[PDB]
């Protein structure tokens, strides 16, 4: 280990944790909860965002003087992922988009963008490489992003042989498009939270084990989704062709690879938190 | 009902923030509770990790609008403990500096409390005086409000060439400024229905709730520090204390006016009775020796090398010193363990005492009598909390 | 400065009072911003001889506490009573 | 010595009676009022035109630090650590060692100017003249990183600003 | 060994106190959760007082209990008056601090604290 | 009463039915603490909707005492 | 002698012999009245005298101490005793001040001073509340100057100086959350004394 | 296309700096030279700044003082109902970092624990001046927006 | 006298008879303390020297004048208080020895 990167502190604001972490698609849902947690103790963190700087701000006070440090990128300039990527220790990519738009279709954002970051990063030698895919990934889906989603997940593995690959169901939280999604409006459903699949990234990071796995991150239960949208409701006390026909993929279930348990996570249950993400809007039974 | 009143007016205010709970029944205010520490920055535990010299900042902090009033104290409470004596050209400047200083205060107490009340315009004719009285204190210490100028032994440095000159142009014009205030307000009858008899306060009452200041002259006690213990020349300067009759918001505000006026006439005095002579103690064991004997002298430069890194010993001992700032009897409870730092220094704020009394004050008032009565305490959260 | 005759009547007027030879804004009657240099002087203890710092150490002549009971006639009182104070000649009442 | 603030008999003689009458009927205290802020409204206001007019300062102002060399170049501060010691703030941290021409100088010399109080007792217990707060007040940043000085700024700041420095020096020294 | 009672003149006197303030606590546990919408559940929050309870059960001085009671008197006082914010109630239950090791193994691969 | 005061202490956590007698006694046999008791007592006035000052229920040590207290 | 603080040996002798007057009135509670050589006044009394000497200070006809000044503790922990509770007290009648100084420790109650002077209630919530003595009889004692919820007693000496918790805002639990305190720079602990005695007058027996 | 989009974002750059309503939160010395920059001499209210905003009308939070723990939940409340969008400048030492009381243990060492910052205007306190140069430098951030042609090109 | 000059204390008709009562009070209540205590030797000896003053002077601002505390209304309330005070002596018995010694380096600065 170089001497700058060895631990050192007692795992606050303030210490060093070794780690130095380049977060592509930090601007987002679950980057904000992965550059909360790298920042809670001590990890620098290169932060390459094409947003305007102003919706980077709340970003700003999850790390220590000079420990989040922001870049310009774009998807397909290698150039600007190169400097992005040039020392750090471990590349997160969570580049993603639930439609698509002019400039960039699914294929952009889930196939080239993904590779482009993958090979750029093995060219500088990052040791380390977190690619998150979907739950659902399937080369004949009825939706483009799942159909996507399998085929940049093949070329990651293809450019990054020991790449991390984690394959998360639909997640759960305060700024999620599920829960938020049925709010504001057969097939079963094993949603995961937000802070589980945050902390089983942090925890691959720092896992020697996780290098060239592929991981699928599930909640406990699995929920038909009748049952899941009528709790949403009762909780509440109360869009695109593409996201419906996501919706309505039942969660496949692959027990051949490891899931939270074996990162050392335990996944939290939905009843717990569904308060506290439904209660600005104002229990289902499982599948055993 | 409950109620919580505002941390802070909507337009610039520099009090600090105040959580008001309040019991009210109707309009009457039955119960006032102050919760305060909002601006508690543990001053008094800072302090005890400085040497003297290195405190001396902190004073600046406490009363933030009368700075070199609380240089004074903490300067006078030290020259105590040290048994040593500032030269007298020191002792007029922080005469002139301190009632420039009460100056200062006074427009912010009577401006504020006005603005408060919905009477904003006062406040920007009387903050262009305050805005040339920051330039005196920039021209002597080079900051406009923290000078940290007043030291134990004296001050910092000497007057610059020309500087009483200018005093002297803006003390000439100011009782007129003065004057166009109580235009506005002294005879005018909202400004009368807002203040007269209210936050009364009985003379008793006033000495066992610890007032001091401006809240005792109002209810007729005939108490001033500058008279009854006089510090530095005060002893030297003709001045009169304005006494009120009524012990109300309105009376009070007649002697804070009243204040500025004797302030300016012994300005005044200060101006022409300046002597010569060294501006610090011509002792080098306590105050620094010129730069230009700490680059050629052997002892000055050791002696220059002690004090800004060991800092002065003083002789063990306490001290409870007081001066009359402008918000009332400000002092400190000094001990010295015979070292360089001091090992207590609890912090005497007038405010606090007044502030404690807002409850007793506030009895049968309405919930707008709240706002006069605290402007009429004149609470600066600093000096409060520490 | 600058004011109009017609305008220096309104607001003379309309105030009550001179403004014009009291104005709040400064012009040429402040010092000049570049001064000459002073030459300060020095203090009392500036001597060659008669001058031994143990004749002016203040801080070596403090004493202990004067202990006047430890556990180890006329009344009186902290001081004579304060004397009652005057009214002001200059102007007694406002 | 006192004096009354609100201690008079208003005369109950039928004239000043009237007098006071007229005055609550007829609000003549209210327009003296108005009288006032009218005369203002044909005053010279005090604004000035900020950027392009500033606020006057004195040479003793305390503004942003810098640190200074002689006239030949050579850095004044010789890492004595007085300005370190005194600091109030604990502002200061400097290192040293002998440079590779035995010289005594730093090999760190920093400012947070976020802890700083801007007091200038470093100035003061400085022998040499080494470190000063400069004229300058328009220093604001984006981030707070911007504000944790190292050496190399200040010496920078001492080369952009030793003109006016210098000359502020020689104006105020005598009265130190 | 002859001192000034606070309030107890001694231990039974002074459990007394304890188990009126353990009540106190209990009942008020719900109205907290509702009053400050917390995402705890009210067993939460009372398995939370039964261990800042049971922390000092090892306590025999009636001095020492009078101030723990005092103490636990006022904390209570400052959240039935809603003094404390949601970020006070939840300071008990430390939800952003990461577990620390316990073992010696997991303490000596992290650091050099004991 | 005695019907409705098992009914609680049935329905306390700490507590099984099996181990649960109208004479055992809540430390030495149920194995509860002096807290679990605050807590039964509480039950029971939330049971009955009346008072039981601490002086009253530190001495109530068994179901059956229980019973015998609130019948006075 | 200009730099030298003059004496004033008639306000000694005045305060000297007040100092013996209130000690032969009530032997009972004082045990120690000393003048300093500045010429202030202190009687160190046992806690017990708190209200019957400052009721006595503040309604005798020869003193009339009618003004509390400032109240506050001081933390000595070498005393077995290591809090020192002091008054202090001014008499507007006689133009006077006097010091009133007793001592407590962690766990003995000091009686309050509200009923003598209501300027107390507030001193002695911060007295509670930073140094964590407890005042008997007190209408509502409570903090006052630290954060809801703090722990310890800041102005105590063992207490340190940047506390154990600080606080921070938390994104994902969306709220201000307090953390074990960690410093990027470490305050810099200075050793100031001089090897050498500064003070003959005030040495100490070996 | 590009163009419209630039203007566009010129306009509205240009509304927003223009009228900056200002949230000051008074919390201790530095509040005083904020008022003396709403005084004549700089007359803040001429450049479009008003002098009373109602927390719900700002677009900008001046923290001017020192932020203690007791007070740190408030003010992120206070920030958290401003309505976008905000900017928040930190005046003076205090809230730049602690300053002073940086080493206490009831003070937040900067208030960029709490809220992002995006002006940090140093001294203690700044001048009127200082914080009026700050104050300009938010606006000339706020020109160098491009809100609009970020989401063209989305 | 038309007022006072301190706000609550009202002006009192008949002080000289008001001071009569309460130095005769005053004087009543320390018969009730031992006579070898100090409050009530130093109480007395003022108590005395005042109502001897009282006895002699008929003239309110002469009187005032000879015994300096004041108006005649603040000298009333002080004999109120002094009054309240040899009540609560009484009961407290402070002429009684020293409670308790403190401990041995109790009052030692510095230490
Ligand atoms: C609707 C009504 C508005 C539209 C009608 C426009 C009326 C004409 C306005 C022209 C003003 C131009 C003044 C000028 O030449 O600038 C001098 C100025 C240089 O002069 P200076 O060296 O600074 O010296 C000025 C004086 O020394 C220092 O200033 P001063 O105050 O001493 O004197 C300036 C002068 C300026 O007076 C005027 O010209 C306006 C008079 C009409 C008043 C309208 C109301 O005032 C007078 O001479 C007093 C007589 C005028 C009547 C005053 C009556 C007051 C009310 C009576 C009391 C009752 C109160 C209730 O040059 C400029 O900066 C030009 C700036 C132009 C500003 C815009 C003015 C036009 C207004 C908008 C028009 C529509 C678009
Ligand atoms: C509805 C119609 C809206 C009319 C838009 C008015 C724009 C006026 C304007 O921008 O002022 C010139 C401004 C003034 O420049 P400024 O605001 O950057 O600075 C002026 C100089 N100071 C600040 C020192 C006084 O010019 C511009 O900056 C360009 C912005 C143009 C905005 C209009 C978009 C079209
Ligand atoms: C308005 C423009 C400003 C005018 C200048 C102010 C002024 O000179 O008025 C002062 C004058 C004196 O009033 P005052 O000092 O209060 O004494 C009691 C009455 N002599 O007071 C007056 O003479 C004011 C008289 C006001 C007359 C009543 C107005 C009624 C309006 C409806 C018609
Ligand atoms: N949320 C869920 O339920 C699940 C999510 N995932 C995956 O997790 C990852 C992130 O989830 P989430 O954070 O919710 O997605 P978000 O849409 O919330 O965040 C998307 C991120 O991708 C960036 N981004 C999107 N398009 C582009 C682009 N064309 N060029 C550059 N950057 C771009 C965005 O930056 P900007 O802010 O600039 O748009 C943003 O930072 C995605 O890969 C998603 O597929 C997988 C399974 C389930
Ligand atoms: S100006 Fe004062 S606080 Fe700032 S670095 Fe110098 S000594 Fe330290
Ligand atoms: S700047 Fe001056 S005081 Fe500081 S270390 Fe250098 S020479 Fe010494
Ligand atoms: S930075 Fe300076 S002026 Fe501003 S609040 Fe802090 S101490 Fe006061």
């Amino acid at each position: 280990l170089h001497h700058a990167v060895i631990p050192h502190g007692k795992g606050g604001r303030s210490s060093v944790s070794g780690i130095v972490a380049t977060v592509f698609g930090a601007t987002g849902f679950l980057g904000r909860y992965v550059v909360n947690h790298l920042g809670r103790m001590g990890s620098q963190v290169i932060v390459p965002h094409r947003c305007e700087p102003y919706d980077t701000m709340h970003l700003r006070p999850m790390g220590d003087l000079g420990q989040i440090i922001f870049m310009d990128w774009n998807g397909r300039d290698k150039d600007s992922i190169r400097r992005a990527v040039e020392h750090s220790s471990v590349v997160i990519n969570l580049v993603g988009r639930e439609w698509e738009t002019q400039n960039f279709d699914f294929e952009d954002v889930f196939v080239k963008i993904p590779q482009a970051i993958a090979q750029v990063s093995k060219e500088a030698g990052v040791e380390k490489f977190i690619h998150i895919s979907h739950l659902n990934a399937d080369i004949k889906s009825s939706s483009k992003y799942l159909r996507s989603k399998a085929v940049g997940e093949k070329e990651v593995r293809e450019t990054f042989p020991e790449a991390t690959i984690i394959k998360p169901a639909e997640i759960f939280g305060r700024e999620d498009r599920f829960l938020n999604y049925f709010a504001n409006i057969k097939t079963v459903k094993q949603p995961v939270y937000i802070v589980d699949v945050t902390k089983g990234i942090i925890n691959a990071i720092k896992d020697p084990d996780a290098r060239g796995k592929t991981f699928a991150f599930v909640g406990p239960s699995r929920y038909l989704l009748f049952d899941l949208v009528q709790y949403v409701f009762a909780v509440a006390h109360r869009t695109t062709r593409d996201k419906v026909e996501r919706i309505h993929t039942t969660d496949k279930i692959l027990p051949h690879l490891p899931g939270l348990e074996d990162l050392g996570v335990e996944a939290t249950p939905l009843e717990l938190k569904a308060i506290e993400v439904l209660r600005r809007h104002r229990p289902a039974k499982t599948i055993p | 009902s409950n109620l919580t009143l505002n941390f802070g007016p909507q337009h610039p205010a520099a009090h600090g923030v105040l959580r008001l709970v309040m019991e009210l029944s109707g309009e009457m205010v039955r119960k006032c509770d102050p919760h305060i520490g909002l601006l508690h920055r543990g001053t008094e535990k800072l302090i005890e990790y400085k040497t003297y010299l290195q405190a001396l900042p902190y004073f600046d902090r406490l009363d933030y609008v009368s700075m070199m009033c609380n240089e004074q104290a903490y300067s006078l409470a030290v020259e105590k403990l040290l048994n040593i004596r500032p030269p007298p050209r020191a002792q007029w400047i922080r005469v002139l500096f301190g009632e420039i200083t009460r100056l200062l205060n006074h427009i912010m107490a009577v401006t504020t409390h006005a603005l408060d009340i919905g009477a904003m315009t006062p406040f920007f004719w009387m903050f262009e005086e305050r805005e040339k009285m920051f330039e005196f204190y920039e021209r002597v210490s080079g900051a406009r409000m923290h000078a940290a100028y007043v030291r134990p032994g004296g001050v910092h440095q000497d007057l610059p060439l020309g500087l009483m000159d200018d005093i002297y142009e803006f003390s000439k014009n100011f009782s007129l400024r003065i004057d166009e205030l109580e235009e506005m307000l002294t005879n005018n009858r909202i400004w009368r229905n807002r203040t007269v008899d209210i936050g009364i306060v009985t003379a008793e009452d006033a000495l066992n709730y610890g007032f001091s200041g401006v809240m005792l002259r109002g209810s007729g006690i005939q108490w001033d520090l500058r008279k009854t213990q006089p510090y530095d020349v005060y002893d030297q300067v003709e001045f009169d204390v304005p006494i009120g009759s009524r012990g109300d918001c309105y009376d009070r505000y007649l002697c804070r006016v009243e204040e500025m006026r004797q302030s300016i006439r012994i300005i005044s005095q200060c101006l022409n009775k300046m002597p010569p002579g060294e501006i610090k103690v011509d002792d080098a064991k306590v105050s620094p020796p010129k730069r230009a004997e700490m680059k050629t002298s052997m002892e000055s430069l050791i002696h220059h090398f002690k004090l800004y890194t060991e800092g002065y010993q003083v002789p063990p001992g306490a001290t409870y010193t007081a001066i009359e700032a402008p918000k009332g009897e400000f002092g400190v409870y000094l001990v010295s363990d015979g070292s360089s730092r001091p090992y207590r220094c609890k912090i005497k704020a007038p405010g606090f005492a007044h502030l404690a009394g807002l409850d007793k004050m506030s009895k049968g008032h309405m919930l707008a009598d709240v706002v006069a009565i605290i402007g009429t305490q004149d609470i600066v959260f600093g000096e409060v909390d520490r | 400065a600058s004011a109009t005759r017609f305008i220096q009547w309104l607001r003379n007027w309309a105030s009550g009072r001179d403004l014009q030879a009291k104005l709040q804004l400064r012009y040429q009657e402040i010092s000049k911003r570049t001064q000459p240099p002073p030459k300060l002087p020095v203090g009392p203890s500036h001597k060659l001889s008669n001058n031994y710092y143990c004749t002016r150490d203040g801080r070596r002549e403090a004493m202990p506490p004067s202990i006047v009971m430890s556990s180890q006639k006329k009344a009186v009182s902290p001081a004579p009573p304060i004397k009652r104070w005057e009214l002001s000649q200059d102007e007694p009442y406002l | 010595t006192y004096k009354y603030v609100n201690l008079r008999e208003p005369s109950m003689d039928m004239k000043s009676v009237t007098d006071r009458a007229a005055q609550t009927l007829l609000w003549t205290e209210l327009i003296r009022g108005l009288g006032m802020t009218l005369s203002y409204l044909f005053r010279e206001p005090a604004t000035i035109n900020y950027p392009f007019e500033k606020g006057p300062l004195s040479p003793r102002f305390r503004g942003e630090h810098a640190l200074r060399r002689y006239p030949s170049g050579e850095e004044r501060c010789i890492a004595c650590k007085l300005c370190e010691a005194v600091c109030p703030a604990q502002a200061i941290t400097i290192e040293a060692e002998p440079r590779a021409d035995g010289s005594r100088r730093t090999t760190r010399y920093d400012i947070d100017m976020t802890k700083c109080i801007y007091c200038g007792f470093c100035q003061e217990a400085c022998p040499v003249d080494a470190i000063v707060e400069g004229p300058n007040f328009e220093f604001s940043t984006e981030t707070h990183e911007e504000l944790l000085y190292n050496k190399e700024k200040l010496l920078n700041n001492g080369d952009k600003w030793e003109a006016e420095i210098a000359a502020n020096i020689q104006a105020d020294y005598l009265y130190r | 060994t002859s001192v000034k009672p606070i309030f107890s003149r001694d231990m039974n006197e002074a459990k007394r106190r304890v188990r009126e303030l353990y009540r106190a606590w209990y009942r008020e546990v719900p109205n907290t959760v509702h009053l400050f919408q917390l995402d705890i559940s009210v067993k939460q929050g009372r398995d939370k007082v039964r261990e800042m309870f049971k922390k000092n059960a090892h306590i025999t001085d009636p001095r020492v209990v009078d101030l723990l009671v005092i103490k636990g008197k006022m904390e209570l006082e400052e959240t039935i008056k809603v003094w404390k914010q949601r970020t006070h109630v939840m300071r008990f239950f430390h939800e952003t601090e990461a577990p620390r090791p316990k073992d010696f193994l997991s303490k000596f691969y992290v650091g050099h604290d004991p | 009463i005695k019907d409705r005061v098992l009914y609680v202490l049935k329905l306390y956590d700490k507590i099984d039915p099996e181990k649960l007698s109208v004479n055992s006694h809540f430390m030495k046999d149920l194995g509860l603490d002096s807290l679990d008791q605050v807590e039964i007592i509480m039950a029971m006035e939330d049971e009955f909707g009346f008072e039981i000052p601490d002086i009253d229920a530190e001495k109530l040590m068994c179901p059956q005492e229980i019973v015998d207290y609130i019948a006075d | 002698r200009p730099t030298v603080r003059p004496r004033n040996d008639v306000a000694h002798k005045q305060l000297s012999a007040f100092g013996e007057y209130v000690a032969e009135i009530l032997p009972k509670y004082v045990q120690q009245v000393q003048v300093s050589c500045f010429n202030e006044l202190e009687i160190c009394i046992h806690p017990d005298g708190v209200i019957p000497v400052l009721t006595f200070l503040r309604d005798h006809s020869n003193a009339q101490f009618k003004s509390l000044a400032d109240l506050t503790a001081v933390d000595i922990p070498t005393r077995q005793n290591r809090f020192e509770i002091v008054y202090n007290l001014l008499s507007l009648r006689f133009n006077s001040r006097i010091r009133v100084k007793t001592y407590t420790d962690e766990l003995t109650p000091i009686e309050s001073s509200v009923p003598v002077y209501k300027a107390a209630n507030w001193y002695e919530r911060e007295i509670w509340d930073m140094f964590g003595v407890f005042f008997a009889n007190h209408p509502d004692l409570r903090r006052i100057l630290t954060d809801y919820g703090f722990e310890g007693h800041p102005f105590r000496k063992d207490f340190p100086l940047s506390g154990y918790v600080e606080l921070r805002y938390d994104d994902e639990v969306k709220r201000v959350v307090a953390e074990p305190v960690e410093l990027a720079q470490e305050f810099r602990k200075f050793d100031l004394n001089s090897p050498w005695e500064a003070f003959p007058a005030y040495r100490q027996p070996p | 296309g590009e163009y419209v989009v630039a203007k566009l974002d010129d306009l509205i750059n240009w509304a927003r700096r223009s009228s900056l309503w200002p949230m000051t939160f008074g919390l201790a010395c530095c509040a005083v030279e904020m008022m003396h920059m709403a005084a004549p001499r700089y007359d803040m209210d001429r450049f479009g700044v008003v002098f009373r905003a109602s927390p719900r009308q700002s677009d900008v939070m001046i923290v001017a003082g020192t932020l203690t723990n007791k007070m740190a939940p408030a003010l992120r409340k206070v920030y958290d109902q401003m309505p976008e969008p905000r900017y928040v400048v930190s005046m003076g030492s205090c809230a730049n970092g602690g300053g002073y009381y940086h080493y206490s243990y009831s003070v937040v060492r900067g208030c960029d624990r709490i809220v992002p910052v995006d002006i940090y205007v140093p001294g203690c306190p700044p001048t009127a001046e200082a914080l009026l140069y700050g104050i300009l430098q938010l606006q000339k951030k706020i020109k160098r927006e491009k809100r609009l042609r970020i989401w063209y090109r989305r | 006298k038309k007022t006072t000059g301190l706000v609550g204390l009202a002006v009192c008709e008949t002080p000289h008879e008001r001071l009569k009562i309460l130095y005769t009070k005053i004087l009543d209540v320390l018969g009730h303390i031992p006579k070898n205590a100090a409050y009530r030797k130093y109480t007395e000896q003022i108590t005395n020297e005042k109502l001897s003053m009282v006895k002699a002077e008929p003239d309110v601002k002469k009187l005032e004048e000879r015994l300096q505390g004041g108006q005649i209304e603040e000298v009333i309330l002080q004999a109120e208080n002094e009054l309240s005070l040899a009540r609560k002596m009484i009961q407290w018995k402070p002429w009684e020895p020293l409670v308790e010694e403190p401990p041995a380096s109790q009052w030692k600065w510095p230490i």
